RNA sequence: GUCUCCGUAGUGUAGCGGUUAUCACGUUCGCCUAACACGCGAAAGGUCCUCGGUUCGAAACCGGGCGGAAACACCA
RNA sequence: AUUCAUAAUAACUUUUCGAAUCGCAUGGCCUUGUGCUGGCGAUGGUUCAUUCAAAUUUCUGCCCUAUCAACUUUCGAUGGUAGGAUAGUGGCCUACCAUGGUUUCAACGGGUAACGGGGAAUAAGGGUUCGAUUCCGGAGAGGGAGCCUGAGAAACGGCUACCACAUCCAAGGAAGGCAGCAGGCGCGCAAAUUACCCAAUCCUAAUUCAGGGAGGUAGUGACAAUAAAUAACGAUACAGGGCCC
RNA sequence: UAUCUGGUUGAUCCUGCCAGUAGUCAUAUGCUUGUCUCAAAGAUUAAGCCAUGCAUGUCUAAGUAUAAGCAAUUUAUACAGUGAAACUGCGAAUGGCUCAUUAAAUCAGUUAUCGUUUAUUUGAUAGUUCCUUUACUACAUGGUAUAACUGUGGUAAUUCUAGA
């Protein structure tokens, strides 16, 4: 939080992802961690991007506390950045949101209780109850 | 939605109980027509046909052979209110201790009373089962209760209606003694075998206007049993007090480990939870729980819900435990234990040493009075005598007494459930008592 | 196994390749292409390890289905692609064309050659026959089959495939003084120039290779790749140009470049 | 089915581990150079045995030998980094006259007491453990950490230490809030 | 879990509702040596599994509990 | 090194292939017309080569046993001829003919708490023991046999039959092979959750999107390995080691 | 880190064995157990038997739709956007688990296929198919169902199936 002085190291530029790539090295000295949201604030700056158009994950802090090195990912544009990004860190920092899919096991179950019937299953369902009624 | 109960039956030997039951349980969505079809047919192969709707529940080789109720059995049925299930007494002075078991794990009980001529008389006698059963009940925490007339097709006549009252007006005189009020009480006339009254109003007997109740709750007016078992309360459950169900049974089930099956009187038993039982002492996780062949993820207070442990073994589990959460105060071996008990008539003298079969809640075991504290008042604990002699019928008293064998008690304070018991000895009911304090191990 | 096996666990995979042993316990099995397996690099690692473009799995998906890079002047989708000796692999974007060409260490490199360069590629022919309709042809390293070639040309030269109309335009015969290039092998990598020869013929074709250090081993003629005369290639060397320094050599170099 | 990790034992038993003159000789270097367990002594003597088998495979081989010169001169050029072997002792056959004394006086635990920050090797055991000791800009709290005469200028207090300035620290606040609020 | 056959000194194990004792082994005790040893000379060793009654009176008459010795059962 | 690749003759086919498939953009010539030409692709197709493979095959090498010394050939054993079958060579099989082939240089028969190897423990060297178990090559889906589909199976999370097991039965009948992931009984000295995710490493499909108990993550876990808390530092009461008076 | 010791005898030197000693990706068990990293784990006896729940299905710009499915075409009169199910084309013979059988057998190093098959890929590869081949025939193009679906249903049950 204090003394952040976000310094970049090994920036390569990718035309074909539309992407640079750059492994971040930040300091934080008499402070715990800079925040993810606190990083991308300012690397939008030093890039002259928006917020809205970087990525860094990693930040492992260094052991002693006093460094941090993660590695960062800017890009151009906003369709570009939904197009490249990976589903889980869109919807990590406001990018998209995760809509629950049940989960796997019902699914499964779902998939072979559908797999069982042959056909949409309205006649069966008509014919089932017809038969069952009593 | 509808809410859950549990009912128990009791009665005199041949009062039609299971046959009463059984055919109740075939009314109420229990079992289709060739279910029961099949059991008029092997029945008539063996030779009593009457017992049919007995056999339903009286599914053992030596049960239906001889035509007796030897241990109890459970079978459920949706009514009309709620969820109900079934506790199949024996009716018999042989098997008093299983009518003892069944009797502590029920919250209401079904009183059977024969109407035939000379049944009656032979059921309300010194040697019969209807003094001893509506008094059993009553000790092991049955408050409330519904007494059933049967048999009103045997008696003479048949649906008639003095009969009936002369039946009403003796229960009535017997059951005030014991401490239920008979006006409180629901007396309905049904016949078992024949289907009257039971279901639907009969049409053999249209003298009967109808049964009445009167609750501080509530009053109920139904015309047939069925809806004397919707009018039953539904009774107070301790969920938040530590788990203490002592064991009913130990399966070993096909492809599912072993399950503990017990009815939850204290807290709350889920899967993926350890227990411990108490005599034994013996630690084990529970794979999964059921109840009448349908799962649960929370096995309530007052349910026949049943646990299946893991990682040990069936023998180091079993029926009599106390599966008090490892985690929570688990129940503990009872070297000694401050037990008052009132009696109900020893025919020899109580002094000490006597061990007789304490069945406190399921589990019956011989105590030795230690000595006897204070001679006490019928009532209210007020300390009459220091340091008796000895003791007679009639007369209450606190008493200290050691186990002979390994047995699992609790406080009246505690758990209300755990702390009733009665005591038995000359083939007896020789004492009633409350347990108040009690020294763990 | 009742059939052919696709899949690689990350313990058989060539060594040349540079994979770890933690990431995962499966090793990306190139597909059935121009060259073997074993003799080949994929383009997900390729681009993944090796340029580093891309980090992930999914990158290089991205990245092939969007018709980025021109492998041979096709474009390629797939991402276990077997590119081999003698692939430029030509990217529109970032105006980069890269060849692989094989390192004096024993893996392959990240050799950047010109437009001009790209081209054209070498190619070791390996059969050469009489097809139907009386029809000659022959059979290049990389599987390409060019109808109708020079007589002179015969096994164990190389052709200069025009790569954009797949035609060839020059022919390098197999004699003494001509430099070639050891494909495969502890040799491998190794660029020299030729001796002599004991033909034996049992199998197993021997040729001694000498590098312009006064060095010689002996290559089998299967793992050589002729590139051109004497002094001139025809192609431009990577790096080092196969020295072959020793160890002591290496480490003095290190020292000197610290 | 991943690649198994390798794992390596990095002591040794010794054959005899009921004599009297050895016992003594351990105990008289574990006290002396503030050791707890005498594995420690067993590993930095299994360290000694590995490197002396390696440099006595190298003897038996001639001069001017590829193989001998190589690895010669990086086992000779690591020990000399790290401070066990002196500069005019770069002769090969010195490194099979070293002895467990010199391995342990290049531990970090022994420089802390010999550039004077802990008075007692047992108070720099617990400045170790306890974090008040860094290594040039990294915080160490392992006692064994073998100083190669490059980081040996380097060893001073952290700057996240209380004793070498920054925040006054904990039992000392307990302290300092006690008698103020006292005084207060 | 239900049903059946037995339970008796220390090992053996008798024996028999008005009352439990015997028998060998053993268990000790005086005997000698130095400790012995054999040789020897004498006597210590059971709520009749537990409880409850029947009982003038029971361990045995009966029933309940436990122990052991045998069975059949025991799909939340 | 070929009766090799290949070409041409005379025929054989009941006849193989030689595009009746699909998506975008829709452009030019004029004899000004649903006239005539025309791109970037996908799918499929006969043959060759290549690649992922598959199947045979040359040489050498495996534990203990002679209280196993002869083995094989009835009814296949050795070799030859010719023919069937195979995708191919071949007793693989058939018909005929010859009587051969292996063996103290350890055949053959028996046991194996025997899948083999890469390797693991142990030590100066030599060597001994182990190796089911993460990788490679094999066998099996309870014990055998048979077969369809497909390039590829003699497939069992594909069928058919028998035997030993075993499930649902309103007694006619129907449905199964956990030595797959968890979990249950039994066995024993002896070995884990009936959890989460395709986020990584890959595989498959028409294919960037989907699926994968392959796999990864977490939980139980003292199988084995690495590092390392449980204590240190001043002042006072004694007891010291050089030395000053 | 190329190392020994104790025990036959009144005592000595030997042979000789027993025991001690240290290690084990050799297990099992006991007592105790605070931390970080890494991590084996129903093989040994039973390749003994399995309840239950999963473990392989699959589409693009581009095989087939009028879902009597969903939004809007308004650039589209035949759809031409998205798109369940079904037909079709592929995959399901990979992977995973176990070590029962098996002692020139498997397997390892090393050769051959001039003695064979080879999906999928990669690079190439069909001016010659109207057969009294002039009316014998659409080639700005042929024929036939069938699934899904609509409705009738049967069996207690099955990933059971029929008739229109």
């Amino acid at each position: 939080s204090d003394a952040v002085t976000i310094r970049t190291r090994k920036v390569i530029s990718n035309p074909l992802l539309a992407r640079k790539q750059f492994v971040v090295d930040v300091l934080h000295p008499n402070r715990a961690n800079v925040s993810k949201d606190e990083l991308r604030e300012k690397l939008a700056e030093v890039y002259k991007a928006e917020k809205d158009a970087v990525s860094v994950f990693g930040f492992r802090t260094q052991f002693g506390g006093g460094k941090s090195v993660g590695f960062g990912l800017v890009y151009n544009s906003v369709a570009e950045a939904k197009k490249f990004e990976p589903t889980y860190r869109l919807v990590r920092y406001g990018l998209a949101e995760k809509v629950e899919k049940a989960s796997r096991q019902q699914r499964k179950q779902k998939k072979n209780r559908d797999k069982k019937i042959f056909g949409t299953g309205k006649r069966l369902a008509k014919k089932v109850a017809r038969r069952n009624a009593d | 939605e509808k809410t859950h109960i549990n009912i128990v039956v009791i009665g005199h030997v041949d009062s039609g109980k299971s046959t009463t039951t059984g055919h109740l349980i075939y009314k109420c969505g229990g079992i289709d027509k060739r279910t029961i079809e099949k059991f008029e047919k092997e029945a008539a192969e063996m030779g009593k046909g009457s017992f049919k709707y007995a056999w339903v529940l009286d599914k053992l080789k030596a049960e239906r052979e001889r035509g007796i109720t030897i241990d109890i059995s459970l079978w459920k049925f949706e009514t009309s209110k709620y969820y109900v299930t079934i506790i199949d007494a024996p009716g018999h002075r042989d098997f008093i201790k299983n009518m003892i078991t069944g009797t502590s794990q029920a919250d209401c009980a079904v009183l059977i009373v024969a109407a035939g001529v000379g049944e009656f008389e032979a059921g309300i006698s010194k040697n019969g089962q209807t003094r001893e059963h509506a008094l059993l009940a009553y000790t092991l925490g049955v408050k409330q209760l519904i007494v059933g007339v049967n048999k009103m097709d045997s008696t003479e006549p048949p649906y008639s209606q003095k009969r009936y009252e002369e039946i009403v007006k003796e229960v009535s005189t017997y059951i005030k003694k014991i401490g239920y009020n008979p006006d409180t009480v629901a007396f309905v006339p049904i016949s078992g075998w024949n289907g009257d009254n039971m279901l639907e109003p009969s049409a053999n007997m249209p003298w009967f206007k109808g049964w009445k109740v009167t609750r501080k709750d509530g009053n109920a007016s139904g015309t047939t049993l069925l809806e004397a078992l919707d009018c039953i309360l539904p009774p107070t459950r301790p969920t938040d007090k530590p788990l203490r169900l002592p064991l009913q049974d130990v399966y070993k089930i096909g492809g599912i480990g072993t399950v503990p099956v017990g009815r939850v009187e204290t807290g709350v038993l889920k899967p993926g939870m350890v227990v411990t039982f108490a005599p034994v002492n013996v630690t084990t996780e529970v794979k999964s729980v059921e109840m009448h062949h349908e799962a649960l993820s929370e096995a309530l207070p007052g349910d026949n819900v049943g646990f299946n442990v893991k990682n040990v073994s069936v023998k180091d589990v079993r029926r009599g435990n106390v599966a008090g959460d490892s985690k929570n105060d688990p129940p503990m071996e009872a070297a000694g234990f401050t037990a008052q008990v009132i009696i109900l008539n020893h025919p020899g003298q109580i002094s000490a040493g006597y061990a007789p079969v304490l069945d406190c809640h399921t589990a019956h075991i011989a105590c030795k009075f230690a000595e006897l504290k204070e001679k006490i008042d019928r009532r209210s604990g007020k300390k009459l005598e220091d340091g008796p002699k000895f003791l007679k019928s009639g007369d209450a008293a606190i008493v200290d007494m050691v186990p002979g064998k390994p047995m699992c008690v609790e406080s009246f304070s505690d758990y209300p459930p755990l702390g009733r018991f009665a005591v038995r000895d000359m083939r007896q009911t020789v004492a009633v008592g409350v347990i108040k304090a009690v020294d763990k191990k | 196994a009742r059939g052919p096996k696709k899949h690689l666990k990350r313990l058989a995979a060539p060594h040349h390749w540079l994979l770890d042993k933690l990431s995962g316990c499966y090793a990306p099995r190139p597909s059935a292409g121009p060259h073997k397996l074993r003799e080949s690099l994929p383009l997900i690692v390729f681009l993944r390890n090796r340029l580093k473009y891309a980090l992930n799995g999914r990158e290089v998906k991205a990245i092939l289905m969007q018709r980025h890079v021109k492998v041979d002047g096709k474009v390629r989708t797939d991402t276990t692609y077997p590119a081999g000796f003698m692939d430029v692999i030509t990217l529109d974007a970032t105006n980069e064309n890269f060849r692989l060409v094989y390192d004096v260490k024993g893996r392959f490199a990240v050799h950047r050659i010109t437009d001009e360069e790209a081209s054209y590629k070498l190619g070791k022919v390996k059969k050469v026959q009489l097809g139907k309709k009386g029809v000659p042809y022959v059979v290049t390293h990389d599987g390409r089959t060019i109808r109708y070639p020079d007589p002179n040309i015969k096994v164990n030269d190389t052709v200069k495939i025009d790569l954009a109309s797949g035609k060839i335009t020059d022919f390098i015969k197999f004699d003494a003084g001509k430099l070639v290039y050891v494909t495969g092998g502890r040799n491998l990598g190794r660029i020299g120039t030729i001796v002599h020869k004991e033909r034996h013929d049992g199998g197993f074709d021997l040729v001694h290779i000498k590098d312009s250090l006064d060095n010689t081993f002996v290559t089998r003629l299967n793992n050589v790749f002729v590139i051109g005369e004497q002094g001139k290639p025809y192609i431009s060397l990577p790096k080092g140009k196969g020295i072959k320094l020793s160890i002591a050599e290496e480490r003095d170099r290190r020292r000197a470049q610290q | 089915p991943r690649a198994p990790r390798t794992y390596s034992k990095t002591y040794s038993t010794p054959k005899r581990p009921y004599e009297s003159s050895r016992l003594d000789a351990e105990l008289k270097l574990a006290g002396e150079f503030g050791l707890k367990n005498k594995k420690e002594i067993y590993r930095i003597s299994f360290q000694l045995s590995k490197i002396r088998r390696a440099a006595r495979d190298l003897l038996t081989r001639d001069e001017k030998d590829p193989k001998r010169l190589f690895e010669g001169n990086a086992l000779i050029r690591r020990l000399v980094r790290v401070g066990v072997l002196s500069e005019d002792k770069k002769k090969l056959d010195y490194v099979l006259a070293l002895k467990v004394e010199d391995f342990l006086e290049r531990r970090l635990q022994t420089q802390v007491y010999k550039l004077g920050l802990a008075k007692s090797v047992h108070h720099a055991r617990v400045l170790i453990t306890q974090r008040h000791i860094a290594v040039g800009k990294q915080i160490v709290n392992i006692p064994s950490f073998m100083v190669r005469l490059d980081s040996e200028k380097h060893i001073d207090f952290a700057p996240t230490s209380p004793f070498g300035g920054a925040r006054p620290g904990r039992v000392a606040r307990r302290n300092a809030a006690r008698k103020a609020e006292a005084s207060g």
